[PDB]
RNA sequence: AAACUCCAUAUAUAUAAUUUUAAUUAUAUAUAAUUUUAUAUUAUUUAAUAUAAAGAAAGGAAUUAAGACAAAUCAUAAUGAUCCUUAUAAUAUGGGUAAUAGACGUGCUAUAAUAAAAUGAUAAUAAAAUUAUAUAAAAUAUAUUUAAUUAUAUUUAAUUAAUAAUAUAAAACAUUUUAAUUUUUAAUAUAUUUUUUUAUUAUAAAUAUGAAUUAUAAUCUGAAAUUCGAUUAUAUGAAA
RNA sequence: AUAUAUUUUAGUAAUAGAUAAAAAUAUGUACAGUAAAAUUGUAAGGAAAACAAUAAUAACUUUCUC
């Protein structure tokens, strides 16, 4: 069927792939979803303060 | 039957010589040494060994560099000899005889298994 | 002739459904050649590395600041600079 | 001399002129055990008909110079 | 490819292990006993079936001997050889001897005879035929820590075996203990029931204690005790007996090696040891009529050991310890071993073997028909160097030539 | 051609203060045989067979003629003719003569049990020959916990030799072991085969043959061992 | 730590993006995008394998900020 060369060759292949690795999707409830989309926000506005300082200076 | 280290052995060999045998590693001192360390009787066979026993011959195979290992030095010394632009890494490469022999007639072992990848 | 692994039918992956590779990563201290270590991102599980050969001790990176062995091992009743003076006579070439 | 007691085998060599500028060094001796003293020194050692140039790396720190001059041509059969 | 019948074997194997002594005429020989030897002084004689029984169990009858050609193992009884021997026996204060000669002269006959005359005369035999075994390394051995020496519990278990079945019960039984013993259990029966095996001082007996049953590790100690036991016993005699003895003094180290790579020493094993004991004077036995009766075999090694220790050759002290193993010569002079050399034969006793083995059926028709009997018997002696008996049986038999 | 010759043999004589001893020898000189005699049985006085009595009496070496093969050699050496004379003459340093597809001779070692291996110190039994361009004994040290073996190193005792050394000859013979081989082992019992027997359990085509090939470490000779030498050790263990 | 039973996993195989000029379904429909050449480079790579880069932001919307 197949070679040493040809399984080892196919292990590799799928340690690259997402044949059967991945987990179950990040499902959240409205409450946490809100939570996180505002962590994000923040996070993201922070960052664009941060920029304007840097750019500023 | 009674399987040490991956290797099979029949009953009825004497312990020292049948590891001797099959060991790539060890020859005949080693394995006696071997057994006076674990404390078997000169002339033991193979079908004698209780479990335990066995078990402390696979430990002390583990802790002697033997087998794989063993073969590997080999090679990386032949690698290391043709990586410098020497006449025995050249005999190595080309499958000639590399311990200053005659090569007119008479050179068919050489031929044959002088390689890089010396050990099968 | 052409060696390879011949296809099967491929998995559809919906449109919205795919998913981004996230590999699995272990955080790896690098010690390099001095104490400096340094955390990285790895696929390989090896929680420690220590290094021998860095920029840390490269002359290229830093210009302001084993038969060799054998042979040392093999001549060292000897001692074997002083010697190099003895024999050096730069006549003959 | 091979045994470990009265070695190595040294030849007097233009080393410390090749060490202080880049002048390679013309042996003619094939058989002088090469040192830790000369790694990294350019050596143009006899063939029988012509001078081959190397550079010794610290592999070679064993080794006899002549080692790495191979003196006879790679053999090959002419198929008539 | 092999059947059960059919002969496998090489030569003397075979000759020593396959039945050719079924094809054989019964002869009605007289007896070996020594209390009626003026009867049977220069004359051939079967033993008895009691002292057979013995001599088998113990290991008297050897391979490479001719005993396939009789009905049992048979010999005669010599003035000179034998009878002078048992004599000594009988007399010497110490009683401590060493059976000396060429080979092939009848040392091991020798030792038969000494063992047949033991047992008729009520003595508890302890026989060690071929050393060999414990000497060199082919079975299984182990340091005990009690006992501060190499104990060898695969040969231990059948040499008391042997002790076991050799002598009568009736003898052995006599014997009360001196002290109590415990050992581990080793029946297939009363495993988890008895842990332990106990033998009581008054009530227990000798007998008992060799049938004990023990685990490896315990059979040294087993064999320690009994021959503590057997030394503290005044009521019978211990005959100790070593044949092959000149293995031992050559072979001073074993072919074991201990935990380190390096073999082990003669003396740091337990049957070696013990062996030396018994023949120096330190494991004294209660009883007078106790001997030990040690035999040389030309087939062993020869070196400067054995005439040192004797009065032979002066010592030389530079000779090595491979060919002058000195701790050995001491332990001899310090038990008194006198030597006896056997003699070889003389004419009238070849001439009374010839026409034994005549009687028996052995003797060729060239021999035999055709041929004066002076003559023949002359040629004899002539071919076996002037009556080695095992040379003369060889030219008889072996030679078809 | 044979014979005389040499070696070897048998005998005799001589010599050797029987410590240079081996007189069981060595070496000079002889003698001895290409053996002799007789009875018979076949073929024609003899010649082969047989038998007998007399003897130590039986080999090997050197010598290989004339002619021939335009057999081999101008590379042992010499010489004719011919060619080279700053080169075809002379010296040094290195390399080569040891290259490797196939092929061809000679050998060596093998492919295991009418055959291989361990061991054998009152050291089983030889001959012939070498040692002032040397032979190297005993003994110490390391490989190697005993020591022996084998190999090196250390250092030279003896003798330039019937005196000492090379050198305890080896097969032999003896005990032990030996896979293929459940044709054995080991646990129990077993017993008048006890270095062994029987019973019942478990023991499931290159080895414990062979030594090519290679890796590393040492040693030896030499000023020098890379091409390109010889040992020893630890591994490697083709083919057959 | 280990034994048995009952299960669960390991068949290890690529696209993860509405993919967009390597090759492959050549007719429908829906959604979306832009090619090529030449040039400058880069491990074997060389005139010729692959990958990268190579026109302009005025005005507008949102976000942060002086
Ligand atoms: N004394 C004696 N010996 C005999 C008699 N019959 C046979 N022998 C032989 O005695 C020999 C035993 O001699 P032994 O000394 O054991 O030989 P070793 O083993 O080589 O020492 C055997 O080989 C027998 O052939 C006999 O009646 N009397
Ligand atoms: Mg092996
Ligand atoms: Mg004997
Ligand atoms: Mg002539
Ligand atoms: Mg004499
Ligand atoms: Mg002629
Ligand atoms: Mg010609
Ligand atoms: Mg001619
Ligand atoms: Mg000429
Ligand atoms: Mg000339
Ligand atoms: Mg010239
Ligand atoms: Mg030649
Ligand atoms: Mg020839
Ligand atoms: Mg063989
Ligand atoms: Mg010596
Ligand atoms: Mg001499
Ligand atoms: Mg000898
Ligand atoms: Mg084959
Ligand atoms: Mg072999
Ligand atoms: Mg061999």
């Amino acid at each position: 069927s197949l070679s040493p060369l040809a399984q080892r060759v196919v292990t590799q292949l799928s340690v690259m792939s997402a044949s059967r690795k991945q987990p179950k999707l990040l499902k959240l409830a409205r409450e946490d979803l809100i939570k996180h989309q505002t962590i994000e926000k923040c996070w993201s506005i922070y960052q664009q303060q941060q920029r304007e300082r840097r750019n500023l200076q | 039957v009674v399987h040490i280290l991956g290797k099979g052995f029949k009953g009825k060999e004497v312990i020292k010589i049948a590891l001797a045998s099959k060991f790539y590693g060890i020859g005949k001192t080693t394995a006696e040494k071997i057994c006076s360390k674990l404390g078997f009787y000169p002339w033991m066979r193979m079908h004698q060994l209780s479990e335990p026993q066995i078990m402390s011959i696979a430990s002390e195979l583990s802790t002697m560099t033997i087998e794989g290992d063993a073969r590997a030095i080999v090679k990386d010394n032949i690698a290391l000899k043709r990586k410098i632009g020497s006449y025995s890494g050249m005999r190595h490469t080309l499958h000639l005889p590399v311990r200053g022999q005659h090569t007119r007639n008479n050179a068919k072992t050489a031929r044959k298994l002088n390689k890089i990848d010396r050990r099968g | 002739t052409r060696i390879t692994l011949p296809r099967r039918p491929a998995k559809k992956i919906q449109l919205g459904k795919s998913r981004p590779a996230i590999y699995h990563q272990f955080n790896v201290k690098m010690e390099l050649s001095d104490g400096s270590v340094v955390i990285r991102r790895s696929q390989y599980p090896k929680g420690e590395i220590r290094l021998i050969q860095d920029q840390r001790n490269n002359p290229l990176w830093n210009p302001s600041r084993g038969s060799l062995d054998r042979f040392n091992k093999r001549y060292s009743s000897l001692f074997s600079t002083v010697e190099l003076s003895e024999e050096n006579k730069k006549k003959t070439q | 001399s091979r045994s470990v007691w009265k070695g190595p085998n040294i030849v007097p060599l233009p080393i410390r002129e090749a060490m202080t500028k880049g002048t390679p060094i013309r042996t003619n001796a094939r058989a002088a055990t090469i040192l830790p003293q000369f790694v990294g020194l350019k050596f143009q050692i006899h063939n029988g008909k012509e001078y081959v140039p190397i550079e010794i790396s610290e592999d070679m720190v064993g080794h006899k110079l002549g080692e790495f001059a191979p003196t006879r041509k790679r053999f090959s059969y002419t198929q008539t | 490819r092999v059947t059960p019948g059919s002969l496998y074997k090489n030569w003397t194997n075979t000759t020593h292990t396959a039945q050719l002594q079924q094809t054989a005429v019964p002869l009605a020989l007289p007896i070996f006993n020594f209390d009626d030897i003026s009867k049977t002084l220069n004359k051939v004689v079967s033993y008895s079936n009691k002292q057979y029984k013995s001599l088998h169990h113990l290991g008297s009858f050897k391979k490479s001997q001719f005993n396939e050609l009789f009905q049992k193992p048979v010999c005669l009884v010599r003035e000179d050889a034998t009878n002078s021997f048992l004599k000594k026996l009988v007399s010497h204060p110490v009683k401590k001897f060493i059976i000396t000669g060429e080979p092939g002269v009848g040392k091991t006959v020798l030792l038969s005879q000494a063992h047949a005359y033991a047992v008729d005369s009520k003595q508890i035999i302890i026989n060690i035929s071929y050393p060999e075994l414990f000497l060199n390394g082919r079975n299984d051995f182990s340091y005990d820590d009690d006992l501060k020496l190499f104990i060898q519990p695969m040969y231990l278990k059948k040499l008391i075996r042997k002790i076991l079945k050799a002598n009568d019960p009736a003898l052995l039984k006599s014997i009360e203990l001196s002290k109590d013993y415990k050992f581990s259990n080793a029946n297939p029966k009363n495993a988890s029931v008895k842990p332990f095996v106990t033998l009581n001082k008054t009530k227990n007996t000798v007998l008992d204690l060799l049938s004990v049953m023990t685990h490896p590790h315990n059979r040294g100690k087993l064999m320690k005790a009994i021959i503590d036991e057997l030394s503290v016993q005044s009521k019978v005699p211990i005959m100790f007996t070593v044949d092959n003895f000149s293995k031992v003094l050559t072979t001073a180290y074993s072919a074991y090696r201990n935990t380190e790579n390096k073999q082990i020493y003669s003396l740091d094993l337990q049957m070696g040891k013990l062996m030396m004991d018994i023949i120096s004077g330190e494991t004294k036995f209660a009883n007078g009529e106790s001997s030990t009766i040690l035999a040389i075999s030309g087939v062993d090694r020869t070196n400067k050991t054995l005439p040192v220790a004797l009065g032979k050759i002066p010592v030389d002290p530079y000779v090595t310890r491979y060919h002058y193993e000195p701790k050995f010569v001491e332990l001899l002079q310090k038990g008194n071993v006198t030597e006896f050399e056997v003699p070889k034969l003389n004419k009238q006793e070849v001439n009374e073997l010839i026409d034994y083995y005549k009687q028996s059926n052995v003797l060729l028709d060239k021999d035999i028909t055709g041929k004066k009997w002076e003559n023949l018997i002359d040629e004899k002696y002539f071919l076996s160097g002037n009556g080695n008996p095992r040379e003369l049986l060889k030219s008889l038999v072996l030679s078809h030539r």
